[PDB]
């Protein structure tokens, strides 16, 4: 009960009920303008996920797949990539 | 005797000259799709590159049309 | 456990102070192997390993820069200072200010440990790519990440720094009663937060490039925005190191002349100006990378511009000393070596600012000659000057005198002797990075190598310069460490002092 | 912070110059000829020629007549 | 006690001298006192010289370990 | 591709180095030019290269 | 321990309103974390054999020390150590760490607008490169952008709100938008036709983009630790309005990074 | 009065949190150093 | 005392005093300890800081030149005014 904070606390004072509301309401106001709309498109595009397929191979251009080095640190497709989309054959 | 290089193109003004390059080696090709390939323009296009690339940089520039992939749309 | 779990500002300098001495200790043996190996035309102790030789310039150039002058300048007396100056009875974080030294012994153990590993990271202290892409193996990497960790370093500091002048000063003092030591330490803090993580940008990207086969800098990416990026960290990097000697010279200047600082306020704006030009005139070290001529028109006219604040700061340490009262002692000696010996080095800088003239000696011995200047006479002397004077207030002993001037003496001649004749062969032609050179330059790489060893020479004599202390009683002082006892207590200012403007 | 003193106005006149200086230089590379992400700017010959020797004529053209007698130094060297 | 918040936020009330120190740092009215380590002298000499090897003979071990590597 | 214009005075043999740490051999890459007449370089330096 | 809180009053916390700090371990063990992990994370680049578990293992150890460290500061933050005039200087120090983080973005994008304005003869200047599917404005990055406009309204909300409630919903709302960010990125890194090995352009897009979220991932685990203090007390001071500060900040930076990259096709 | 067992800042969790660790994360790092130091120097890189 | 008005209310004032010090009266400085180190500045150039150690029991001291004299009196408490003596508001 005898605390720093307590102890400097008349020192400090706070600067100046309904007022806090008043700003709630503004700045809620803005949060509903984008709020449900970005969360409902955003449920819906949870639900269109990995569905969808690609089958446009990629011819192996010396701009693409660029091994420097032999391979990846974790194996040898990149990471967080199902299906590599750049022709291996060429064809 | 009179020794005859590539000319100064305007529409390349920077020190960096690699897209003069580029640029003649491409309006090679596409004057030899156009106007056949014993028109004399295309011949100026050929010294003309001929004249600014590098040898590794054609011969890797043939490859890879030969490869098919070179994204000219000749 | 007293120096390993420290909150105090005063203990932490400390301990940057004696690990800016190692890494000095460190560069200073990386290059007499520099001078030793080039005294002679053909092959010398190194055996023609040219790789070798690359690795030794790297580490010390890196070594030099970064773990000697900046753990001691901004972070040995910037943290023993700064708190004690503006009256504030400790740092605004105090365990932030210990993980802001804590994290420099990793980064000096992995460039130390990327020598023994592979063939070493050969490269020069800029790194650049493909060079430093092509480098297989490990050594790169460890050193790269040595450089993250003193940048990471150097910003925590900084923001310590900078919230511990702007919330805890003393009551009454506002900014035009701080002295200029301050000024410039709370400049270059500004200039650490703004700089340092452009190159932790460019470092990650090198990373990338080396090890995840990205495409930042490599065959379909562009080399010159690697230059780019450093060299916009890099050149405020040399200001940050030169700022605090500055402020280290007005406070030595300003002591024994018995006068306060002239121009106060022009002093501070020319700080302000070197610290905000610093920032738009970073390719003039990228004259010869083939940059469009408006671009390289530009950073020719912007780079003299610094010449003119510089010269007001010399000019007013002149008039500081002009119509004293002088008392000539050791640091005295070592703030008017700066004053005549960084104007040598400025001069030099404006010749090369001047792109035409850069056309004929970029990557020469002048270049070195230049940057030997600005730096082994204008912050080591910066460094030294601040070890004779707050020297027994920081360690509690004395130093004698005459062994003092000796090692002044012995420096003065080594240094000189050294990179002067850098300039002739510079001029001459002498390309920077090489081992061997052609048989004409054999007579200045001689000088320069003769110079050297008196240089190292000087080196040992400094470790017998201290002694006993005597302790007396103080009363007033113009600036609130000298009405302290040598040494302060663990809390100094145990009552917060506080200045009061005379009434009517 | 204080009262900025004489020097500083003519400190910041060439301070103010350089930073002029730098955003032109900045905003007119978006304005350059090689800056074109296409292969199909290069081939409208008159427009592209015009736009690069505009990019050559500017901050040249100033110096002109003194490169055609050779003012290349602060004396006169012959 | 001893592991209560008062000990993490206040420290542990410790007074006089602390373990093999022979002057108070904490809060006598010197936190460094060099003339009271006893045989100071040899000790500062001895880890002068210590940190004078070490910081000039790195680099010497850096040369010899990288050169003996190439003669094998 | 970076352009250089250059034109000669006078003739001769001149050296240079290579100014851009390049690897352990940066020190080895020397550069000589010789400069000759225009007459006598379009006249029998040139024929050395005709196939 | 009884007479140290007496001693703290006599001599430090009746002369100023500064706190002092008493002897720590953390920045010791901190540093030499970091260089376990250094020396890991070198391993792991060149496939070594246990080297990414050596990196887990630093990365481990500095992350449970930095958790210690900070368990510390909000037990010295219930103590009442700090008035007003030290959680000022807490928001001038994020506001210093702010500008360092922001110059960080700032030269990671100055490569995408350089990279991306000229391209090379070796991507036979055309940007973006043939092959490379540009991702769009006009799908799912919208939907990220007006959620992460939410999210920077309801933190705005728990602000200047004096109900506990409002506040504890407020962040709530905030913590549950930023990692409806970060689970959609995810899906944004799975289903793209470009990895980061294709061209400067995937190079440019993967690592700004996963630096901007790793960001969010740290402001909302900064705003999650500030949601727990003020459970127990309904009372946060600093660490409320810090959090609110570094998400506000990453709001911002967001729309300069999809201005750039999404938009601008940089 | 104010402290429960799901508090993370309780104090009966200090001796856990600020002493065990103190030394059980000082071994761990000096073991995880040497091992580092060893795998850096004397380790072949496959890439 | 000075108006109070852009003060803070912790920084105890005394050194918001309106009084010059002279030898004849001087402006009492309190103290928690025996001794205390105070900054006075120049009359003549604000610019000037010197900073002085006042001892218990001890002659009026000066400073600078044409400066006030101070002397130090050691107190249990140093009200610290902002929110001590203008909350009284007597
Ligand atoms: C702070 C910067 C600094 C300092 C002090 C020095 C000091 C010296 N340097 Fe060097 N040097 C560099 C920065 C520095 N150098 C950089 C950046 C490079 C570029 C590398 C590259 O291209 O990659 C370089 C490279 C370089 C070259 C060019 C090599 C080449 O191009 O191949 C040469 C050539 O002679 C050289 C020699 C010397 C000599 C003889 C000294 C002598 O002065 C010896 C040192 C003597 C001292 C007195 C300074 C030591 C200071 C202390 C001990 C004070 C600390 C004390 C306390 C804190 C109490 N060094
Ligand atoms: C202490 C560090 C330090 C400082 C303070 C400086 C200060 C300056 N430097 Fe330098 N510099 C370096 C460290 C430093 N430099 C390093 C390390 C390199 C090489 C980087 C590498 O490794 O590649 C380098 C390289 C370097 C280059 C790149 C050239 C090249 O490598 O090819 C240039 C070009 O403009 C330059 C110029 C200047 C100028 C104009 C100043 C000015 O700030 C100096 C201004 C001072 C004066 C001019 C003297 C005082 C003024 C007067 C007395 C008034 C009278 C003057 C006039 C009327 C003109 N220096
Ligand atoms: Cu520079
Ligand atoms: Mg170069």
């Amino acid at each position: 009960g005898e605390t720093i904070d307590k102890y400097w606390a008349p020192y400090f004072p706070k600067p100046a009920a309904d007022e806090a509301k008043k700003s709630v309401n503004k700045e809620m106001v803005g949060f509903m303008l984008l709020g449900p709309v970005g969360v409902a498109f955003m449920l819906y595009d949870f639900a269109v996920g990995l569905e969808e397929e690609h089958h446009v191979t990629i011819p192996p251009y010396p701009w693409m797949r660029i091994r420097r080095l032999p391979g990846m640190p974790w194996g040898q497709d990149g990471l967080f990539e199902g299906h590599p989309r750049v022709a291996t054959t060429w064809p | 005797p009179e020794l005859i290089t590539a000319p100064y193109d305007p529409r390349f003004p920077n020190r960096n000259q690699a897209r003069h390059c580029f640029v003649r080696f491409n309006e090679y090709y596409k004057c030899l799709y156009e106007r056949g390939e014993e028109h004399p323009r295309c011949q100026f296009y050929q010294k003309a590159y001929q004249s600014l690339c590098p040898s590794e940089w054609v011969e890797s520039w043939q490859e890879l049309r030969e490869k098919g992939l070179w994204t000219g749309k000749y | 456990m007293r120096w390993l779990y420290s909150t105090s500002h005063k203990d932490i300098g400390l301990l940057y102070l004696v690990f800016a001495f190692f890494g000095g200790l460190l560069g200073t043996s990386l290059s007499m192997l520099i001078r030793y190996e080039l005294a002679l035309p053909g092959r010398g102790l190194l055996d023609g390993n040219g790789q070798l030789y690359n690795v030794i310039i790297t580490g010390h150039g890196i070594i030099m820069l970064l773990f000697m002058v900046m753990p001691a300048l901004f972070g040995g007396f910037g943290n023993w200072l700064l708190p004690i100056m503006i009256g504030a009875p400790d740092m605004a974080f105090p365990r932030l200010n210990n993980i802001s030294f804590w994290l420099n012994p990793p980064a000096l153990a992995l460039l130390l440990l990327s020598t023994l590993v592979e063939q070493g990271p050969g490269t020069g202290w800029t790194a650049y790519p493909p060079l430093s892409v092509q480098h297989s193996g490990t050594s790169v990497d460890l050193a790269i990440l040595s450089l993250h960790l003193n940048g990471l370093s150097s910003i925590l500091g900084a923001v310590n720094m900078l919230v511990t002048v702007a919330g805890l000063r003393a009551p009454g003092m506002k900014l035009l009663h701080m002295p200029l030591f301050v000024w410039a330490i709370a400049l270059t803090a500004v200039l650490v937060i703004l700089a340092v993580p452009v190159l932790a940008a460019a470092l990650v990207m090198l990373l990338t490039d080396r090890n995840i086969n990205t495409a930042y800098f490599c065959e379909s990416g562009d080399l010159i925005l690697y230059q780019h990026l450093f060299w916009f960290f890099g050149h405020p990097e040399v200001y940050i190191l030169i700022l605090p000697a500055f402020g280290i010279v007005s406070q030595v200047v300003s002591f024994f002349s018995q006068k306060p600082v002239f121009g106060l306020t022009g002093m501070i704006c020319a700080m302000g100006a070197i610290s905000l030009l610093g920032f738009i005139v970073w390719a003039h070290h990228m004259f010869t990378v083939g940059l469009d001529l408006d671009t390289v028109a530009y950073f020719t006219s912007a780079t003299m511009i610094i010449a003119v604040p510089t010269g007001m700061k010399i000019f007013s340490w002149m008039a500081t000393i002009y119509s004293g009262r002088v008392w000539f002692t050791t640091p005295m000696w070592f703030a008017v070596g700066f004053i005549c010996l960084f104007t040598l080095g400025g001069v030099t800088g404006v010749v090369l600012a001047n792109a035409g003239v850069d056309m004929l000696v970029h990557d020469t011995y002048y270049v070195v000659a230049h940057f030997h200047y600005v730096l082994s006479m204008g912050a080591v002397f910066g460094i030294f000057a601040g070890v004779y004077f707050w020297g027994n207030l920081i360690t509690g002993l004395g130093y004698h005198e005459g062994r003092a001037m000796v090692h002044f003496w012995l420096l003065f001649i080594g240094v000189n002797l050294t990179f002067f004749p850098q300039h002739f062969l510079g001029l001459a032609g002498m390309p920077r990075r090489m081992f061997d050179y052609a048989d004409c330059f054999a007579g200045w790489n001689a000088v320069s190598s003769f110079g050297a060893s008196i240089s190292f020479i000087s080196v040992i004599v400094f470790a017998t310069t201290f002694q006993e202390a005597v302790r007396t009683v103080p009363r007033t002082a113009t600036t609130l460490e000298w009405v302290l006892l040598a040494t302060p207590a663990h809390h100094a200012l145990s009552q917060v002092p506080v200045l009061r403007t005379a009434s009517s | 912070p204080f009262k900025l003193p004489l020097d500083a106005y003519i400190l910041m006149l060439p301070i103010t110059y350089a930073s002029a200086a730098f955003v032109a230089m900045c905003c007119r590379v978006p304005t350059a000829d090689p800056e074109t992400s296409s292969i199909a700017y290069y081939e409208d010959e008159q427009k592209s020629a015009a736009a690069a020797q505009r990019y050559d004529n500017s901050f040249k053209q100033f110096f002109d007549a003194r490169i055609r007698n050779h003012k290349v130094g602060v004396f006169q060297n012959w | 006690e001893k592991y209560s918040h008062e000990e993490v936020v206040y420290g542990d009330g410790h007074h006089g001298l602390r373990k093999g120190y022979t002057y108070d740092f904490e809060h006598g009215p010197h936190y460094l006192q060099p003339e009271k380590i006893p045989n100071f002298w040899s000790k500062f000499y001895a880890g002068t010289g210590a940190l004078y090897a070490v910081g000039l003979g790195v680099p010497l071990f850096a040369v010899w370990w990288q050169q003996s590597k190439l003669k094998a | 591709l970076n352009q250089v214009w250059m034109s000669i005075n006078r003739e001769g043999v001149f050296y240079g180095q290579c100014s851009e740490l390049c690897g352990a051999n940066h020190s080895f890459m020397p550069i000589v030019v010789e400069a000759i007449s225009p007459r006598q370089f379009l006249t029998e330096y040139v024929k050395k290269w005709i196939s | 321990h009884q007479t140290a809180k007496e001693f703290y009053m006599e001599h430090i916390g009746k002369r100023h309103p500064f706190h002092v700090l008493p002897p720590s371990p953390w920045p010791m063990l901190a540093g030499w974390g970091t260089y376990v992990s250094c020396l890991g994370m070198a391993a792991w680049f060149h496939n070594m054999p246990t080297g990414g578990a050596l990196m887990a293992f630093g990365m481990a150890n500095i992350a449970w020390t930095a958790i210690t460290w900070w368990r510390d500061c909000a037990i010295e933050g219930d103590m009442g150590m700090h008035t007003e005039v030290v959680r000022k200087n807490f928001i001038s120090g994020m506001w210093a760490f702010i500008v360092s983080e922001a110059l960080l973005f700032v030269g990671l994008l100055w490569a995408c607008l350089h990279l991306g304005m000229s391209p090379s003869v070796a991507l036979q200047m055309q940007w973006p490169p043939v092959g490379i599917e540009p991702i769009g404005w006009d799908k799912r990055a919208l939907v990220m952008s007006a959620v992460l406009a939410a999210s920077y309204y309801s933190a705005n909300v728990a602000m200047v709100a004096k109900d506990p409630k409002v506040v504890m919903g407020a962040l709530a709302t905030t913590i549950g938008l930023g990692a409806m960010f970060l689970a959609d990125q995810y899906l944004e890194y799975n289903e793209t036709p470009f990895t980061i090995t294709d061209s400067p352009y995937g190079t440019t897009f993967f690592v700004t983009t996963g630096f901007h979220g790793m960001h969010v991932l740290l402001g909302s685990l900064y705003l999650t630790a500030a949601l727990m203090m003020y459970k127990r007390t309904h009372n946060a001071g600093a660490a409320l309005k810090s959090s609110i500060l570094y998400w506000h900040f990453v709001d911002i930076v967001w729309i300069a990074v999809y201005g750039i990259i999404y938009v601008g096709q940089y | 009065d104010s402290y429960k067992a799901t508090d993370f800042t309780n104090p009966k969790y200090n001796y856990f949190f600020r002493e065990l660790t103190a030394r059980v994360q000082g071994v761990l790092l000096t073991g995880g150093s040497l091992y580092g130091t060893w795998l850096v120097v004397f380790g072949e890189a496959q890439r | 005392y000075r108006p109070l008005g852009d003060k803070e209310l912790w920084h105890e004032a005394w050194m918001y005093e309106d009084k010059f010090g002279t030898e004849e009266d001087p402006i009492i400085v309190p103290s928690l300890e025996a001794e205390r180190i105070i900054g006075v500045t120049d009359p003549e150039d604000e610019t000037l800081v010197v900073w002085g150690i006042l001892k218990d029991g001890e002659p009026p001291r000066q400073f600078v030149e044409n400066g006030e004299f101070y002397v130090l009196k050691h107190v249990e408490y140093i009200k610290k005014v902002g929110d001590v003596l203008e909350a009284i508001e007597g």
